[PDB]
RNA sequence: GAUUCACGCAGUGUUAACGUGCAAAUUACUUGUCAUAUUUGAGUAUAGGGGCGAAAGACUCAUCGAACUAUCUAGUAGCUGG
RNA sequence: AAGGUUCCUAAACAACAUUACUUGGAUUAGGGUGAAUCGAUCCUAAAUUACAGAUGGAAAUCCUUAAGAAAAGGAUUGAAAGGGAAUAAGAUUAAUAGUUCUUAAUCAAGAGAAAUGGUAACAUAUCAUGAACUUUAAAAUGGAGUGUGAAAAUCUACGGAAGAGUUCUCUUUUCUUCUUAACAAAAGUAAAUUCCACUGAAAUGAAUCAAUCAGAGAAGUGGAAUUUAUUGGCUUUGUAAGAAAUUCAAUGAAUUGUGGUAUUUUUGCAGUCUUCAUAAAAAUUAAAGGGAAUCUUUUGCUCGUACUAAUAACCGCAACAGGUCUCCAAGAAGCAAAAUCUUUAGUUAAAUAGAAUAACGCAGGUAAGGGAAGUCGGCAACAUAGCUCUGUAAGUUAGCAAGAAAGAGUAGCUCUGGUGAUUAUCGAAUCAGAACUUUAAAGGUUAGGGGAAUCCGACUGUUUAAUAAAAACAUAGCAUUCUGAUAAAUCUAAAAGGUUCAUUACAGAAUGUGAUUUCUGCCCAGUGCUCUG
RNA sequence: UUUCACUCAUUUCGUUAAAUGUUAA
């Protein structure tokens, strides 16, 4: 169908090759489904910027703007868990 | 307007003291006994001539009876 | 000359905030005994989209520590919160994402958000999408703690200021390139009237200090003192430097 | 075809100005005023449309019979049956756990 | 307009009432100069501006 | 189109009849009368408008009661 | 915020018509455009060294490189007319 | 909305509608607007305005619930297009009618130890008690596109009844009528979605135009509920044939079946897509948690209601080719609400005509041979034009260019075949093919001229109302500066004053450049800005 | 005069002015 312009062929030929490249990565990850942390189903889809909803599972999760979990938001959860364990133990 | 289904209710309605007027209509196939009460206009579709006569005797003489035919009054 | 556009902005006639569909004021609940000396548990009923801001809002429901009824609060979502989650607010709250703790109980290195600059003022710092503040150190002598603001500045607050543990949801919002003028037009649907910005050089000498002559150019340096009156303060203000940074 | 006219003095195709054109004796077509489409009820927890209650205007519920505006169950009319079942188990299991965990463990 | 306030309608009615000519008998009075009403108006000539 | 064509949409009144002075000078959006100075308690009079004073003032009306008192 | 036609709309050209006009800016054909930075009604807000302006010193009731209206005011004129 | 008596009738024509008028939106005199159910009135939106308080020399300004001994919680106003208790059919007037009359309804306010059934989803002509207090829901929510249920219109199949048109040439013919309300009833019978019970799916299945779904349980079977323009969606029933329509006779008589795997419109439903856009509030109503306490009849007030709504009733000095927001919507032909013609309705007059047929014009045309030689310049006009098939380059951000360019076919008539439903009968416009004929076929109307390059602007968009529509403005992208909020910018004479800010650095405010690619060199002396000095 | 400590005018805030401080349990 297309050689390399997969999802950004809807933009035609009018936004610059570099800009169409950057928006392609974000638009693919924004429209994909993610593994739902409570029922382990590929059933989470974005409803609004920052709000993700598990379809066959009935849960609303706050997340990144275009991805369910951000890299910055994942290390922080790891960091707080380590901090809490150290504080709770002595 | 409301429609009564069987013969028992119309006589109970006729014997009831809530009646106001009676109009009888004869059609090409059936006879309708429209009882004008205070609120609704109950009607009864009758196809048996003998049962129609029983109804006509059930009408108290004090009430006004209007007979309608192919020509309206 | 005329009155420039920055002068007309301070009167607030067509530049008023377009806040009609907004959910409300997003903040911590008012401080009380049960938050000072105990913990109150709230339930995250739902996560909603507040117009004009990039982070989602959580409709938390505390109960009523002193009367009968419900205390419907409206928090700013931390990343990872989900519907039906329980969150605890108070001095004895556990160090979990979404919990509200005084900034003195957080271990040094904890990442917080929606911090109160003054005790009980219901949230000031680290409220935009994906933003957070880090606890630097404590000082039990005068009950003060040091935090690192999202701009990099260091600020000292009282050790009993409240904050929510985690990261404000909706991060990475501004990395997606707007592509069309129309898309930028829709961004200010629930904001002020600022978008289509005419360059000062394209105006006339009456309209703007930059309004030029036979060639589109400024003419005088664009770095100005802080003390310039409103009307000529156009461009870089109190600029310690200029040019591309190295 | 017979063309019609608005009967009331509203002249705009608003939500409350909806009409229906129906036939009438003599071949003429008349104009009716149709009611707005309404939503029903929702579970207080899961936000699902409850069964057993009609989708009518708020005031028309008073006209309905006493039994036709609710469902004969605990929290009937405000919570779904699934919503209610979770309520009972939570109230019983947590209370039973409290008797064993604390209260003479 | 079809829709009007009560007070506005009455002020309309007076303007109709005042748009009349001199009665014939008043024109036969001795020393009479009032033959025509110069305050008269018609809908298509002058708008009464109210 | 600043002349003949633009006058087609002029069908929205700005001023309606006032209640204290009876003139079509009550500004609807401003909620004030441009002539007699409504809800303002004092009648609106200006010394630059000397003619506007002689058009509506004492003695330009019926003087229903004042005529008896002064004659008294 | 893809290409086009239509209801509509604008005003590219004829530098056509008219130019004491249908009209104190319109008509005909040609041209363009004709739903998301769209078109549009009512309500409401912003006022003169002010407002509003996708910026032409443009618009603010046929009045705008500072509106309309009245007072100072019969403003002054080494200049023109009588 | 605006106008305001212009509405209807009669008398009358001095003036007015660039001639005239017996006409008139013109003169004179009368008549005309009927509501418990339609609106205003009620609620709140953007916003607006009070007492007290704060500010001001003053006029006055600020504040709208904060400052108050004021207002269980916050005052006034703000929508004839937002929310909203409840009415329809026929008839009637010279003119009013969801308003009058006949018939038939509805709504609100009044008067005369406390239930069963079903496993369950849930169900019961009022039934079957339910206070304070609290919660939930409704009122009350974007847009696009696809599929589909139902009604209406149009078309059509079978069967008719009545009337009309054509008829020396034929035509078992062509046309018209064959209808039904609000509110209720429940013979018969639908589409879609969601739940409940039994059972437990792998050899994985179920399903849509597309999707989508399943051991937190699919498919199957049996049930429950909701929606589908009032009761309960459609046929049917009461109202109701006594009305109405079409005929006939001179007031009285006749008829008023059943369908369609067709098109459009309207109205719902189901899932899909899209947003750094998530697409109102209150009056008002119901339900729940809790357990405090022990059918008939009356009335329904105030205000609007006439008429135009425009090539003559509104705004432009006027009966001005300008301008001004909406609802209903037949046939042909076609992809098409296009152009062109017609039916129902409206009108034949809308600043006067008659004769003659000079020049010069305005509008519409054609033209031998040549073909831009005319001209500042192919300005103007000519020319291409639909659909099908074949074919399509350099360049390129790899998406495009591209309807590239270029070529062929197309009519009429007589036939042939493909694409289904139901179980032999029935039905749809669509495609392909073949003989024959002619005036050799898109062209009545509608309907792209094409190619090779250079400059500017990246693009879609905006702009000097009335001589400039563009290379100008905007734009996305890029970059710089300040600010930790008691701040930055900034309005105000002042102010527990105001805007961004219902905000918090992924933010606010101030600027330059103008998509993408490639790249942004050297200079801190001069003038600015700054310094943690 | 500078540097300190306090609050008591003063500033900026928050709420239904809803457990502040010190003993007690």
């Amino acid at each position: 169908r297309t050689k390399k312009v997969g999802i950004v062929g809807k933009y035609g030929t009018r936004y610059g090759a570099s800009l169409r490249k950057v928006i392609k990565k974000i638009e693919i990850a924004q429209h994909s489904k993610y593994v739902c942390p409570f029922c382990c189903k590929e059933a989470v889809r974005r409803t609004a910027c920052g709000i993700w909803e598990c379809k066959g599972c009935g849960k609303q999760i706050a997340g990144g703007a275009y991805t369910l979990s951000t890299i910055s938001g994942a290390t922080v959860r790891s960091t707080v868990r380590r901090l809490r364990d150290a504080k709770n133990s002595q | 307007p409301k429609q009564v289904q069987e013969f028992k209710q119309i006589l109970k309605l006729l014997k009831s003291g809530s009646i106001r007027a009676v109009r009888v209509k004869t059609n090409g196939e059936n006879t309708k006994f429209k009882v004008r009460c205070a609120k609704y206009l109950y009607t009864y579709i009758c196809a048996d001539k003998a049962k129609a006569e029983e109804l006509k005797k059930a009408i108290p003489k004090d009430i006004h009876v209007v007979e309608i035919a192919k020509k309206a009054p | 000359g005329r009155r420039t556009l920055s002068q007309r902005k301070g009167r607030g006639s067509i530049f008023k905030s377009r806040s009609h569909h907004k959910l409300g004021v997003a903040q911590h609940r008012a401080i009380d005994f049960f938050e000072r000396h105990s913990t109150v548990r709230g339930l995250v009923k739902s996560i909603e989209h507040d117009p004009g801001r990039g982070a989602p809002l959580a409709r938390v429901v505390f109960r009523n520590p002193r009367q009968y009824g419900l205390d419907k609060e409206l928090f700013i979502c931390a990343e990872g919160l989900y519907s039906g989650q329980y969150i605890y607010c108070g001095s004895k709250a556990s160090l979990h994402i979404g919990n509200v703790l005084p900034i003195g109980q957080c271990p040094e290195g904890t990442v917080v958000c929606n911090v109160e600059s003054k005790p009980g003022d219901r949230g000031i710092i680290a409220r935009a999408s994906g933003n957070y503040a880090t606890v630097i150190s404590h000082n039990a002598d005068n009950e003060t703690t040091r935090i690192r603001l999202p701009s990099g500045a260091k600020k000292t607050l009282k050790s009993n200021c409240r904050a929510m543990v985690g990261i404000i949801a909706g991060g990475g919002r501004t990395e997606k390139p707007i592509l069309k003028a129309g898309v930028a037009y829709r961004m200010y649907k629930a904001k002020r009237t600022t978008w289509p910005r005419v360059r000062g050089v394209a105006m006339n000498p009456v309209d703007h200090p930059h309004g030029g002559g036979n060639h589109q150019h400024v003419g005088h340096p664009t770095t100005l003192k802080r003390s310039s009156p409103p009307g000529q303060k156009a461009g870089k203000v109190a600029a310690r430097r200029t040019g591309l940074i190295r | 075809a017979v063309r019609v006219t608005y009967v009331r003095k509203h002249s705009y195709n608003t939500k409350s100005n909806g009409i229906r054109i129906v036939k009438t004796a003599g071949g003429n077509m008349t104009v009716q005023h149709r009611q707005k489409i309404s939503n029903g009820v929702r579970c207080g927890d899961c936000g699902c449309v409850l069964a057993g209650i009609r989708h009518i205007r708020p005031h028309q519920y008073g006209w309905l019979g006493k039994s036709k505006r609710t469902v004969t169950r605990a929290y009937g009319g405000v919570k779904c049956h699934k919503c209610v079942q979770k309520k009972i188990l939570r109230a019983f299991l947590i209370n039973e756990h409290n008797l064993i965990k604390l209260a003479a463990a | 307009t079809g829709h009007k306030g009560f007070s506005y309608k009455l002020k309309l009615g007076k303007k109709i009432h005042q748009n009349r000519g001199v009665p014939q008998w008043f024109r036969m009075k001795t020393g009479n100069t009032i033959n025509y009403n110069f305050k008269r108006r018609h809908w298509n000539r002058r708008k009464m501006g109210m | 189109t600043k002349g003949t064509s633009c006058r087609g949409t002029r069908h929205n009144k700005t001023h309606i009849l006032c209640k204290r002075c009876g003139k079509r000078s009550w500004h609807l959006q401003k909620q004030r009368c441009a002539s007699c100075g409504y809800p303002d308690a004092k009648m609106r009079q200006y010394a630059w408008g000397y003619k506007a004073l002689r058009r509506r003032t004492q003695g330009t009306g019926r003087m229903r009661h004042l005529k008896i008192a002064l004659k008294r």
